[PDB]
RNA sequence: UAUCUACUUUAUUCCUCCCUGUACGAAAGGACAAGAGAAAUAAGGCCUACUUCACAAAGCGCCUUCUAAAUGAUAUCAUCUCAACUUAAUACCCACACCCAAGAACAGGGUU
């Protein structure tokens, strides 16, 4: 036979194993809260051509946002919930070009995962993060395995790409698939357009201006569309668009750190051409 | 959208327009890539056996938010070289004739009313 | 594609459906417990408890009265709903019915369940127990609760 | 050392190597200075290949 | 107490995070923007900063026929002929380009759209541009104009006959025959105001909501 | 700056055959000041169009728009509009036929 | 009424504008490139609005789209040299039962 965690359990017992197991989780990701009162990795400043994390959000949905042009511009919200890095692997070990970061989101139950996953999250030290995805890296971005990554490791101006399966639309024929509707050759081509499952595949939206972060709810609000249904999980890196390579002067490099103390962050950073709400209403004089 | 052989609405103090006819004048040629014309697009219209382009003023399928949508398809004539037949426009033109890359300050300075 | 659509398409059209559901909620307002298709007793569990709610909207009530009027095609269930039924469960606020599944039926082998209401004067169903406190997994755990009680 | 082998005569420059993806347009000659620099062992590697008895030993 | 369409979600597996947000936005608009009550009869006139013209601004006046888009992007779309010519406006209510929203005739028709007023004689659609605001009274309810207007022949923009519309503001005995009547009361559906799995009951919505508005004051 | 009395130099300084402008009211969503100026012939037209637009490119305002010459083909008519203002370089005769001093002057009392 | 083979997720263009009415020409004439725009198509997404509609799917809607020189031998000059010398892919992906934005079945995600 094979079992779940809440089967032998007596109705005493449910309730206290859901307080127990909760409780943990929630210490667990409240002693994360100071990563430089811990001991970090040496810090390095941005150097021309170095790459930095990226995160892992949330789609919460979209909503209209006005320049001061009187443009409309839909935005997708990406909430941040509790993204953390998860394992540093080195270039030498990786085998790769470059050295990556392993980074998860939103933690899952822990009654819900293989045992390999949850000997890696206990001596980690974390509650089980629903995706990893992994980051390609320099070695001058490497925070340490088992730390948070906020909302304002972006900044709004600063372009980006996110990535995430796309909405599934299960087996379509040809017409929604692809959108239409040789005698000699006597077979037929690979890669030939024909029905089959159409959607649920990783798809990226490349080159997105961040126009607003709110620093509070850890909120990324992204220009125009993501990849994916709401509720979905978002792999948000920097912009690997040319025009998009060198403007990681301002940016904080390793990763943006709330315990550094220094110059803490308002409510909600906005781009210079964002109209606020609370501004007064705007004349094109 | 105005495509090719709608129904015009012509809206002008021009001789062919206010003359009556038999046929309602009707597209026949849109200037654009594709066949679909919007507010400010050059056309050709059929009055009275006579080809002739015309501008496009506001038409009847929902555009962006805040300009306007009628309830017929206005369009002012012009004529080869550009300068409009008309002489007055009776029904209230949108401000969004400003913005786009064309003849559109010849039109302009003969609305009565502006929407 | 079918996201977010949340009826069961059932019978021969939205209103047979409405029909059939319409009799297997006038089946256990009389019965007070059926056995029928599964699919059918859950589409209709989410009526049947509305239709309680309906009943504690007071018998002088006209919205309640109509409802009552359509969704009971037995006239006579329809003072049941509002003296036997919306004073049993005044108190508690939701959770009126209760769903378990039978043995498949024995003619074309489908899934089955039984929805009864909840405090009805019928035998009861053999429930689901969870497992006795007294068991060794629920005694190790009792303890670790007397030792993180003891933190305090 | 199979980057330091030497062709002779203007093998690097005339002799092709052909190869196709099986998608449609997918035909793909590179001379043998180009495979070269991609991949300094397909060259020997190749020549063995095609030396072998074409059977199921081969591989 | 009358809270406005565009706060009240509709069901769907979204986070309410989201519409926390978006209220925390809404109501940071209407600080500066007084945004008043106004429902589908009434007759409106905005004030917009036009993008085409140098900070000049502009006023439409006419019916909101419609209030749909819920959130921060919710609009209203207000019509009114003027020179023989009919015109609709959809105004985006929070888009910070518009200065002032009076309500000049607050009330409340028999429809909760009137977009069969495109199919109605004209003088059911004209108003006066310079129209003077008329006065309410502080403390009262709304009064429920009811007009069921005339209609122009029969080839309409839909079947607002048919009893999906529900439409209350027609004298249909004037501009349909009783054949045509009992034709479109085949498309009945009377089931379907008796299934309460559709109903969507916002109540709790409300009590949440107006502890959002009451908590931003 | 580039005001309508810096267009009165520009339209004055070329010597224009016949000048007269209107301040239109700010209601009326359209600009400030419209002006109608007419010259020799189509010559002296396009010229005194290229030597207008000369002027405000080379004088200031680099964040305003570049303005486009509108009826480069057409013969009797021109028309180039600014942020403020819009001048039309025509004919008398198109002046006659247009009547737009009129239109500008009586927006709903004329024909 | 499909048995077998084969197969079923490998960014362009137009117009405008500027650079510039400069380069070049001597006058007529008149650039490139790069940039901003607006369009359109294709490709890939998406639903905040609008529209068909309404726990969602759509488009008519929106979003994104990255051989030529010098030098110089044969043939002491020269000579572009089937003469020699020198010079001009990243991204993506990677660990019972119930509900599901996953789904034909199987699979997948969630169930704290
Ligand atoms: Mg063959
Ligand atoms: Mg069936
Ligand atoms: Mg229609």
């Amino acid at each position: 036979s094979g079992t779940w965690w809440d089967e032998h359990l007596s109705e005493e017992n449910v309730p206290f194993i859901k307080q127990l197991v909760s409780d943990e989780d929630k210490a667990q990701l409240a002693s994360k809260l100071c990563p430089l009162k811990d001991e970090p990795w040496p810090i390095h400043p941005w150097e021309p051509g170095s790459f930095r994390v990226g995160l892992i959000a949330l789609k919460l949905g979209m909503m209209p946002l006005w320049t001061k042009d009187g443009q409309k511009h839909v935005v997708t919200l990406l909430q941040v919930q509790d993204c953390h890095v998860l394992k540093y692997t080195s270039k030498e070990n990786c085998n790769g070009k470059m050295a990556t970061l392993s980074v998860g989101g939103k933690t899952v139950s822990r009654f819900r995962k293989a045992t390999s996953i949850l000997e890696f999250y206990r001596e980690l030290g974390l509650p089980p993060k629903q995706t990893v995805k992994i980051f390609n890296i320099t070695d001058n971005a490497a925070i340490k395995p088992g730390t948070p990554l906020y909302a304002a490791h972006f900044r709004p101006g600063q372009y980006v790409d996110v990535t995430a399966k796309t909405i599934g639309k299960g087996f379509q024929g040809v017409m929604k698939r692809w959108g239409f509707k040789t005698g000699d050759i006597g077979r037929v081509w690979p890669g030939t357009k024909m029905p089959g499952k159409m959607g649920n595949i990783y798809r990226t939206e490349y080159g997105l201006k961040v126009w607003r972060i709110n620093t509070k709810h850890n909120i990324i609000y992204v220009n125009g569309s993501v990849p994916g249904h709401k509720n979905c999980l978002v792999k948000v890196k920097d912009s690997k668009l040319p025009a998009y390579k060198d403007l990681g002067k301002n940016l904080p490099f390793p990763t943006y750190f709330p315990d550094g103390d220094e110059e803490e962050l308002p409510e909600d950073l906005y781009d210079e051409n964002v109209c606020q709400p609370g501004a007064p209403s705007i004349t094109f004089a | 959208a105005i495509q090719k052989m709608t129904r015009v609405r012509v809206v002008d103090n021009s001789a062919l327009g206010n003359s009556p006819y038999h046929r309602a004048p009707r597209c026949i040629h849109v200037y654009k890539k594709n066949g679909v014309g919007k507010v400010g697009d050059q056309i050709l219209l059929a009055i009275k056996g006579q080809k002739k382009k015309a501008l496009i003023v506001g038409h009847c399928m929902p555009g962006p938010r805040m300009t306007p949508r009628f309830d017929s398809n206005n369009v002012v004539l012009i004529e080869d070289n550009g300068n409009p037949v008309g002489t007055r426009i009776k029904t209230p033109i949108p401000t969004s004739l400003r913005k786009r890359e064309g003849e559109y300050s010849k039109v302009l300075a003969i609305a009565q009313n502006f929407v | 594609i079918s996201h977010g659509r949340v009826f069961r398409r059932m019978g021969l059209g939205p209103e047979s459906r409405i029909h059939l559901l319409r009799n297997l909620l006038t089946g256990l307002v009389r019965h007070e417990r059926i056995e029928a298709p599964w699919a059918r007793v859950d589409e209709m569990r989410g009526y049947a408890e509305k239709l309680i709610d309906y009943g504690k909207l007071g018998d002088t009530n006209e919205r309640a009265m109509r409802m009552a009027d359509f969704w009971l095609t037995e006239k006579d269930l329809i003072p049941k709903l509002f003296q036997v039924l919306a004073p049993r469960y005044k108190d508690q606020t939701g959770g009126y019915t209760r769903m378990l599944q039978i043995p498949n039926r024995s003619l074309d082998r489908a899934k089955m369940a039984v929805i009864e209401y909840k405090g009805n004067c019928l035998p009861p169903l053999p429930l689901p127990r969870r497992d006795s406190h007294l068991t060794l997994l629920n005694q190790l755990l009792q303890g670790l609760r007397q030792d993180l009680r003891q933190s305090q | 050392n199979t980057r330091h082998i030497a062709f002779s005569g203007n093998k690097w420059e005339q002799k092709v190597y052909s190869s196709h993806t099986g998608y449609p347009g997918g035909f793909r000659q590179v001379t043998a200075a180009q495979l070269h620099l991609r991949d300094p062992v397909a060259i020997v590697k190749l020549a063995i290949y095609g030396m072998l008895p074409k059977n199921l030993h081969r591989r | 107490r009358f809270l406005s369409p565009e706060f009240i979600p509709r069901r769907g597996r979204t986070d309410p995070l989201k519409f926390q947000i978006e209220r925390k936005d809404m109501l940071e608009r209407r600080k500066v923007l007084h945004i008043p009550e106004f429902y589908v009869g009434s007759i409106l006139r905005v004030t917009t900063a036009d993008p085409y013209a140098s900070g000049k601004i502009s006023q439409f006046l006419g019916i909101c026929i419609q209030r749909s888009g819920r959130g921060l992007g919710a609009t209203f779309i207000l019509r009114n002929v003027i020179e023989g010519q009919g015109v609709e406006i959809c105004f985006e209510l929070y888009n910070p380009r518009v200065q002032e929203i009076q309500v000049v005739k607050l009330e409340k028709r028999l429809d909760d759209s009137l977009l069969y007023l495109r199919d109605a004689l004209p003088e059911y659609s004209t108003f006066d541009v310079n129209m003077k605001p008329v006065v309410q009274e502080p403390n009262q309810k709304v009064p429920v104009n009811e007009l069921k207007v005339k209609m122009k022949p029969k080839p309409w923009s839909k079947r607002w006959e048919r009893p999906n519309f529900n439409i209350k503001g027609i004298r249909f005995d004037l501009c349909l025959t009783e054949q045509q009547m009992k034709e479109a009361q085949k498309w009945n559906q009377p089931w379907l105001e008796f299934d309460m799995m559709r109903e969507y009951d916002t109540s709790k919505i409300e009590a949440a909501i107006w502890k959002e508005i009451e908590a931003s004051k | 700056k580039f005001d309508i009395d810096m267009m009165v130099s520009l339209l004055r300084q070329e010597n224009a055959r016949d000048i007269c402008v209107i301040q239109v009211p700010p209601e009326m969503r359209y600009t400030d000041y419209f002006v109608i100026v007419s010259g020799t012939s189509t010559r002296h037209l396009h010229a005194m169009a290229f030597y207008v637009v000369k002027m405000y490119k080379h004088l200031k305002c680099k964040r305003d728009p570049h303005v486009k010459i509108e009826g480069k083909d057409t013969d009797d008519w021109l028309c180039v509009d600014f942020g403020s203002m819009v001048i039309h370089l025509m004919l008398p005769e198109t002046r006659e036929i247009y009547e737009l001093e009129k239109l500008w002057t009586l927006r709903s009392y004329d024909d």
